RNA sequence: GGAACCUUACCAGGGCUUGACAUAUAUAGGAUAUAGUUAGAGAUAAUUAUUCCCCGUUUGGGGUCUAUAUACAGGUGCUGCAUGGUUGUCGUCAGCUCGUGCUGUGAGGUGUUGGGUUAAGUCCCGCAACGAGCGCAACCCUUGUUAUCUGUUACCAGCAUGUAAUGGUGGGGACUCAGAUAAGACUGCCGGUGAUAAGUCGGAGGAAGGUGAGGAUGACGUCAAAUCAUCAUGGCCCUUAUGUCCUGGGCUACACACGUGCUACAAUGGCCUGUACAAAGCGAAGCGAAACAGUGAUGUGAAGCAAAACGCAUAAAGCAGGUCUCAGUCCGGAUUGAAGUCUGAAACUCGACUUCAUGAAGUUGGAAUCGCUAGUAAUCGUAUAUCAGAAUGAUACGGUGAA
């Protein structure tokens, strides 16, 4: 029971749920006991999840390690980067106003919709064609 | 329905894929439910009513 | 009928590559079948395709160009007054620019004749940059479409 | 396209099918450029005739109707010549100018 | 960890009832004088059926219904002899059904 | 087809299933099929004597020990004789099932603030030919000033006997049927009569 | 198409019939319902009459006809060759 | 929300006539029973084993079926224009009416005709109108934040640690999570505008702002709209028949015309190899693992499990490489031939799947026409219902994700 995790935060996306832990360190990721850029193979959503740290000019100073699971690729990756800026919220007020300037504190409650009876999908309706 | 169907519907086949389930209630052969041992018509019914415990209307 | 449509998402500047807009909507309208990933690396190496064969370090600066050189001024819509159809000049908004662009350029690398992905659309994306082919075809066809029927021009309503 | 004539309890005696015939060729002159298809429904249910015409015009627009009666060589001409006369209005409303 | 765990599970349709006798259950294991761990609430079971509204024709039209099944969870530490045969002795409200495991 | 039943509607909300029990799937469909044969035979037993119940619901707290709650406006009439009648009931369920039936009778307090017992009562007088729109305008000053707050009833069918058939509806107060939160009655009643079957509704706000 | 552990199906009724005419020197018409009975080599070489739901049409079974069935050689419906 | 038999209402055939099934009236000794025989396609009849049984200590009894004679049964036969019930539709469009009063000889009108305003007969003011009811909205259920309560079968941070693969093991309430109880969003507040209004455009706070998103909820009535074929039902109709038991055929028939979908015509792609990330569901005659055999469909086996405990089930697009070169092609996989897999008594007409070969039409499709305003179109898979077996349909779930 070190808690060398100086702080914990949450973040949720369509259906992904990540954990993120503040430590202490170069800045190293570490997600689901493997590396970061192996795991998220996307380069532009490894830059879409450390967007947070970029703008909060924190990088390379905080290691982090991610429990992430649910949803698909881009799902974690906002999950992820959801969890940075609570947890970087929870660190620090002085973010606070910064990171609600770029959103990052507003989570994206928008989800899938459920499919409709009558309906081939969501909004999808069955062809017409009258004539 | 024809009861002299439901009567040999409740009764044993010769064997099984000789027999198909029918709504006890009505004895319409099909639009059945296994849950529930009736048909469509029929659970809306007494669904509706409220005949059938743990059964409510769903939202989704 | 009941306007002033709600605020875009506008949010989605690409920060991959470039932290640019342009290239982010370029990619977006590129894309097939709902394939993000296909999208943007095609794009990337299209351009980067481009760069080298015009030898310069800044892609954005000749991407940028090769899309202004197709960005419309003028364009035809059609009204219609005491049953009569008059096709009227007016003039386009920016969004509308960059939208009819893209549009052209993509339609003439879709339909042209190529071996493979970014090599039909850097090979277009140069003909623009050197203002011919079918995409400057098509504006310019526009353009002076709309300058020969200018006539109409006070109908703006 | 060419008329589609349909019928539910009823069995067409063929002097009623070229009868039928025999008014539509009225719109093979003027209309037949102008109209996806024809169809016409002949119901026999109340010890009377039900009679539901449907044209489809090249412009969207969509014509239908039901009439009832005793007769069959009657409701035949009252029908058809309804139907004739609609569509020839919905020529005109657009041919106007 | 523990010698032997008794282990309750009630099942429901009705929330308040089936809290009702969680209550009732935990007081008089209590007065039994039995260290307890939490009634703890395991995920709602939702069957849904989707049937059609008119009895002919009309198919886009329909009728969704559930069966709501809820579930919660006792676990009793040192079992004993008495407790385990008041346990069985408790009379219960309708609606709210019980499953042991020793 | 509009006007999804009232009682649906407010189930779960402010209502309850008219049968308290709960088993797992391995007894379900058998209990649940044991319940509505319970229902079938009361009522083709009674109604053989022509007695119009209110309702009919059952209470299953054991596998094999039931009690069903007949509730009733004439409990005595009911009873029958001695109870006599109460014992024809248990006596042919158990004719069929292996179970143990208790029969309890549930006397209704108020006559006309009970739906089901409204509608009863129209049918029974619409199926001696009294007239369709005396009996309904007496119905429902009745039940108004005994002091519901809002009452509708709607009768359908061949009316007085013409051809053409027809339906009748009154009302007056509070009836708000989009309302979840009222607390709304609904009942149901069926006139079988020499010119054909005439349906009452019958909707009672509280 | 059964499986190989299965084996070909014959009907019992058919198939002991099928012995009895083997036994029997006297070629007699069998009269049949089950379309569904696989032609058993041992059963080459008789005359079937096999019920096509309103006559009973006739074969004589050769050796190749084995591993069909019965049904295959009852026509069911009947075509005349034109839709008119 | 499943036509190989049953389904099944049709057809060619064979039996039954208080009937395949009931209730009640009086006989006179078992029911059908379990397993077979005789013929049969089976239904069927003759049969063989055997009985009036149980409560009473048996006769008398209490009821029970034979097997008879009836009251009676029966019908998917006609009429939805004799009907109930249920449903579509205009239409989740915002309308539809009543009490009293006033007004017109009257049918009626006013209220509900005015100016603003809203998604709305929503709201404000004025007006011979004053009020009210069914609708609108709200109350409800999911999802979106936080707080308390509980940490197994769930969760795993800091610990040890099982070589794995598994929080797997000892451990731990931190987190997620599950589900109960509550808070929270009400134009609440600020600025401008608006008749001091109703309203309206931005701003702050905040997870959520102007109905947050979705669903449920469908007024008076219309179309003699759909359904007697789910049930109920008036009248008519058959009564060894239109009823009923079974065998087989049929609903799967074709020179044709139209509607709904799937797969494609290919390079935002086909094929080969390696690797990564889900949710919602289902399991008792049912889930069926580890492994082995097999190119494969699957086979033997049984662990575990009435299951947030185990199983279905290592999701697919994706990504990392090799190959193809615009070719009717390594595109397309229809069609047929051969050999197999599973289901059940049986799959020839008339099942699904696999292996091998066969490789057609098809070059983005005329007139014309359909769907969709954001997690939406578009595309990729997964699960369920009916089900012994058999979905491109239907219901539901998630992944990527625009213009
Ligand atoms: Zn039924």
């Amino acid at each position: 029971f070190s808690n060398v995790n100086l702080s914990m935060g949450t973040g949720r996306r369509k259906s992904s749920v990540a954990r993120v832990y503040i430590r202490e360190g170069s800045g190293n990721i570490k997600v689901n006991n493997r590396d970061f850029d192996s795991y998220i193979q996307l380069e532009n959503l490894r830059t879409m999840a450390l967007s947070p740290l970029v703008l909060t000019n924190t990088l390379g100073k905080y290691d982090l390690y991610i429990n992430v699971y649910g949803g698909g690729i881009s799902g974690q990756s906002g999950a992820i980067r959801h969890g940075i800026s609570r947890a970087l919220f929870k660190l620090d007020e002085s973010n606070k106003m910064i990171l609600r300037s770029n959103g990052f504190l507003t989570r994206d409650s928008r989800k899938v919709e459920r499919k409709k009876f009558g309906q081939k999908k969501a909004r999808k309706s069955f062809q017409f064609s009258k004539r | 329905a024809k009861k002299s169907m439901i009567i040999r519907a409740l009764r044993k086949p010769k064997y099984k894929t000789r027999q198909n389930n029918r709504c006890k209630l009505c004895g319409r052969p099909r639009g059945y439910l296994r849950d529930f041992c009736m048909c469509r018509i029929c659970f809306r019914k007494y669904a509706s009513e409220g005949l059938i415990p743990g059964v409510s209307k769903s939202s989704w | 009928m009941s306007r002033k449509n709600k605020k875009i998402k506008k949010k989605v500047f690409v920060d991959t590559r470039y932290n640019s807009r342009i290239v982010a909507k370029f990619a977006n309208r590129m894309m097939y079948d709902g394939k993000k990933s296909i999208s943007e690396s095609i794009l990337y190496s299209s351009i980067d395709l481009l760069a080298d064969k015009l030898e310069e370090s800044d892609k954005m600066a000749v991407f940028y160009k090769a899309l202004d050189n197709i960005k419309p001024l003028v364009e035809v819509r059609s009204r219609r007054v005491g049953g009569a159809t008059y096709q009227v000049p007016v003039e386009v908004r920016e969004e509308r620019r960059e939208a009819l662009a893209m549009k052209w350029i993509i339609f003439a690398a879709r339909k042209s004749s190529g071996r493979s992905m970014k090599e039909k659309l850097s090979n277009e994306l140069l003909n623009a940059y050197n203002s011919t082919g079918a995409a400057f075809k098509k504006k310019e066809d526009t353009h002076r479409m709309a300058e020969a029927n200018k006539a109409f021009t006070h109908y703006r309503w | 396209m060419e008329p589609k004539i349909q019928t539910v309890n009823y069995s067409l005696n063929e002097n009623e099918k070229n009868f039928i015939l025999k008014k539509l060729e009225k719109f093979d002159t003027h209309i037949k450029k102008h109209i996806d298809n024809l169809k016409i429904t002949i119901k026999k249910e109340h010890e009377l005739f039900k009679l539901d015409a449907h044209i489809h015009f090249n412009w969207g627009k969509i014509i239908h109707i039901r009439e009832d009666g005793k007769i069959l060589l009657n409701l035949i001409d009252s029908a058809i010549a309804r139907l004739y006369k609609t569509a020839t209005k919905e020529k005109e409303k657009k041919n106007n100018k | 960890i523990a010698k032997d765990k008794i282990r309750v599970r009630l099942f429901s349709f009705d929330v308040k009832i089936l809290d009702q006798s969680a209550e009732s259950i935990v007081k008089a294991v209590q007065k039994a004088k039995a260290q307890i761990k939490g009634p703890i609430p395991l995920p709602t079971k939702i069957k849904k059926y989707t049937v059609l509204r008119s009895p002919h024709v009309n198919k886009k039209s329909r009728e969704q219904f559930e069966m709501r099944t809820h579930k919660r969870l006792i676990d009793i530490l040192e079992p004993t002899s008495a407790l385990m045969d008041s346990l069985m002795k408790l009379e219960l409200p309708a609606g709210v059904e019980v499953d042991i495991k020793q | 087809g509009q006007k999804v039943h009232p009682y649906s509607l407010r189930v779960k909300i402010n209502k309850d299933w008219k049968s308290k029990w709960y088993f797992d799937k391995k007894l379900y469909s058998a209990i649940l099929h044991e319940d509505f044969l319970i229902r079938r035979e009361i009522m083709k037993f009674l109604k053989g004597i022509k007695f119009d119940i209110s309702d009919i619901e059952i209470i299953r707290n054991n596998p094999q020990k039931v009690t069903v709650v007949i509730v009733t406006p004439r409990p005595g009439s009911v009873i029958g004789l001695k109870g006599s009648n109460l014992e024809k009931i248990g006596q042919l369920l158990t004719k069929k099932i292996s179970k143990k039936i208790s029969i309890k009778i549930k006397e209704v307090k108020r006559p006309e603030l009970d739906a089901q017992i409204i509608a009863n009562g129209i049918a029974k007088q619409v199926e001696n030919r009294a007239s369709y729109r005396k009996v309904l305008k007496s119905s429902l000053s009745t039940s108004m000033l005994k002091g519901a707050q809002g009452l509708k009833i709607k009768i359908a069918g061949r009316l007085g006997g013409a051809e053409i058939a027809r339906s009748f509806e009154v009302k007056e107060g509070r009836v708000p049927l989009h309302t979840l939160r009222a607390n709304i009655d609904y009942g149901f009643s069926e006139a079988q009569t020499t010119y054909g079957i005439i349906g009452v509704k019958v909707w009672l706000f509280k | 198409a059964r499986s190989i552990k299965k084996g070909p199906f014959i009907e019992k009724s058919l198939y002991q019939k099928v012995l009895s005419s083997f036994g029997s020197e006297k070629r007699v018409v069998i009269k049949t319902y089950s379309r569904s009975s696989t032609i058993i080599p041992e059963m080459v070489s008789l005359t079937i009459s096999v019920y096509n739901g309103k006559t009973f049409i006739p074969i004589y079974i050769t050796e190749d006809l084995v591993g069909h069935k019965l049904g295959e050689f009852s026509p069911t419906r009947i075509f005349r060759g034109h839709a008119k």
